[PDB]
């Protein structure tokens, strides 16, 4: 449960980030931060380095996947639950995805933010993106068995 | 962190175990999987049943490194070198897991070792395993 | 999300329990088990050792005021936020409690009801009082601001 | 451990924070305060809004230990031994904060350092946090 206010700087914010960019450099930051979440992509090639991993095109491209589905969210934000209980079934049953790693991206995400955007990431923006990012992975979280 | 205190409170506490290991081990898995539906995500492989050999096997071994721990407490990095390896480099399961076992473990032992769970030894047992989930963690980055 | 076998199981065991007893119990071995938990009871007297800290009847007098009112909440298993509320506010108001010691307390609990009740705090038992230790705790965070 | 280039990540990174190390401790902790309201408990006597010279204050000394442990970063539990003792004894923050401020002041740092704040140096400074953490909740049981 955000307030109305969090959700206007979530909105405002969001309205600027290029979705593909962000998502391939969250994604690609999550696996040189907690280099251990490369667990989950085997087959996406080299990930050796930092270097590597940042520019491999399929990071990319599935960072462009995964922010998307954020981004879909984002118009959602008072039900995170229904809306994400399909992709929870799915990173549940198919992928075998720990949920902590929701919250590991989401955190590497506001870095991403802070980063990219500088001093307009003000700690009230944070705050808003902070829960967004916690009621995501929740949600995320929510159809585990 | 490990006290001599610590040392001793686990090794007395861990002596008591004995035969019982693969079984106290088998348990907090199953602890685990129930409690913290999450860390089955690690175990897809397994045929994760109640009373599973597979399951049986694992505690076995869970149980084996912390005997191996406990008879080097003293030197937990070096004794425990490949299996900090393995769980860097190949397992990869999410430190915080190794806070859900370690709860399991410590349930487990307290539900079976009633005259031994004193409120010191509790804390001992806490610290040991976090230490050992520290060297499993050693070298994840 | 309790479900209907474990609420039953979970008011079954609690039958068995002798709440001042436990109380004092739980948490004494919370401070004992994490003594930074002991920052809140500077006035209650000795704390030097773990035999001081078990035995000081303030710690069993507080062990038995918070046990007690865990138990009463066990009676509305569903609306622990409800039942929580106004204690939720208290705790962050004017106690200043960090949530987080609800969940170290929930844990310390569930060694004691194993370390009680040994065999018959089985693993389903356990997953049950889970759920209720995490609820609760959830509930008492839940009016943090 | 903190790595060779580890080490020359965090000296760079704090390098060129420079002067400006006090003012991003005081947003570090006006971050946490706001992101991680339950931080807040700690500080009951301070008031906390925008600008508060308690917080500005408090962000300086945080600032001051940070720069303290880059200086000493082969020898940080001795550097931060004062620390360790005051956050074990007496503050007796619950650890879990400690991942809340390490956070909040890599925000910061990002927020500020748009040409260092590179994946790698990132993941270096993010190891450089958790250890200083670590070595300041070290002797809390
Ligand atoms: C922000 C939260 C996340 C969202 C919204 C999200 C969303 C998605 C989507 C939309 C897909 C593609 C579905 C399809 O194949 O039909 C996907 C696949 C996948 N995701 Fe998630 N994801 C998130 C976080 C994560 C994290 C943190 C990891 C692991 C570190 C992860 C692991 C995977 C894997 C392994 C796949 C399959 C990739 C492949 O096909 O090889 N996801 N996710
Ligand atoms: C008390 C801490 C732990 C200890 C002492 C420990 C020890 C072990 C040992 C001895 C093995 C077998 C290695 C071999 O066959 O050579 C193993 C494997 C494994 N562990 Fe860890 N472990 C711990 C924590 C965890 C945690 C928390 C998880 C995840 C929830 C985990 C997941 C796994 C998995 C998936 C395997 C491979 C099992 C298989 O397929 O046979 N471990 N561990
Ligand atoms: C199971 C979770 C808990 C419940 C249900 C609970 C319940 C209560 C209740 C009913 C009171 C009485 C306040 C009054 O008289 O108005 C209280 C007070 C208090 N609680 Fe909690 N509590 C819990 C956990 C904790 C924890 C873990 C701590 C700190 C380690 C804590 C610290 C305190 C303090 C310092 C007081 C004031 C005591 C006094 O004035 O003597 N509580 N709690
Ligand atoms: C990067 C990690 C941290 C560092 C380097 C740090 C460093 C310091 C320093 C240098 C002081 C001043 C000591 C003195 O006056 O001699 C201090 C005090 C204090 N810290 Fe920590 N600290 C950290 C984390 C935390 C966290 C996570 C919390 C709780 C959210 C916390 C709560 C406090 C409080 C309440 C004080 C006393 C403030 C006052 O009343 O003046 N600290 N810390
Ligand atoms: C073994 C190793 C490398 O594991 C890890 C180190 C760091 C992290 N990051 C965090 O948890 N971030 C984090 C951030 C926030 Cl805002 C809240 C919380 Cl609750 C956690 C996770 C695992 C270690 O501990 O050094
Ligand atoms: C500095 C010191 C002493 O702090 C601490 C050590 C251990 C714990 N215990 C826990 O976290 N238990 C715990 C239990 C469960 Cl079910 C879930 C989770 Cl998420 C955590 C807390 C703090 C250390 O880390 O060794």
């Amino acid at each position: 449960h955000l307030t109305p206010e969090e959700k206007s700087a979530v909105t405002a914010l969001w309205g600027k980030v290029n979705v593909d960019e962000v998502g391939g450099e969250a994604l690609g930051r999550l696996l040189v931060v907690y280099p251990w979440t490369q667990r989950f992509f085997e087959s996406f090639g080299d990930l050796s380095t930092p270097d590597a991993v940042m520019g491999n095109p399929k990071v990319k491209a599935h960072g462009k996947k995964v922010l998307g589905a954020f981004s879909d969210g984002l118009a959602h934000l008072d039900n995170l639950k229904g809306t994400f209980a399909t992709l929870s079934e799915l990173h549940c049953d198919k992928l075998h995805v720990d949920p902590e790693n929701f919250r590991l991206l989401g955190n590497v995400l506001v870095c991403v933010l802070a980063h990219h955007f500088g001093k307009e990431f003000t700690p009230p923006v944070q705050a808003a993106y902070q829960k967004v990012v916690a009621g995501v992975a929740n949600a995320l979280a929510h159809k585990y068995h | 962190v490990l006290s001599p205190a610590d040392k001793t409170n686990v090794k007395a506490a861990w002596g008591k175990v004995g035969a019982h290991a693969g079984e106290y081990g088998a348990e907090a898995l199953e602890r685990m999987f129930l409690s913290f539906p999450t860390t089955k995500t690690y175990f897809p492989h397994f045929d994760l049943s109640h009373g599973s050999a597979q399951v049986k096997g694992h505690g076995k071994k869970v149980a084996d490194a912390l005997t191996n721990a406990v008879a080097h407490v003293d030197d937990m990095p070096n004794a425990l070198s490949a299996l900090s390896d393995l769980h860097a480099h190949k397992l990869r399961v999410d430190p915080v897991n190794f806070k859900l076992l370690s709860h399991c473990l410590l349930v487990t032992l307290a539900a079976h070792l009633p005259a031994e769970f004193t409120p010191a030894v509790h804390a001992s047992l806490d610290k040991f395993l976090a230490s050992v989930s520290t060297v499993l963690t050693s070298k994840y980055r």
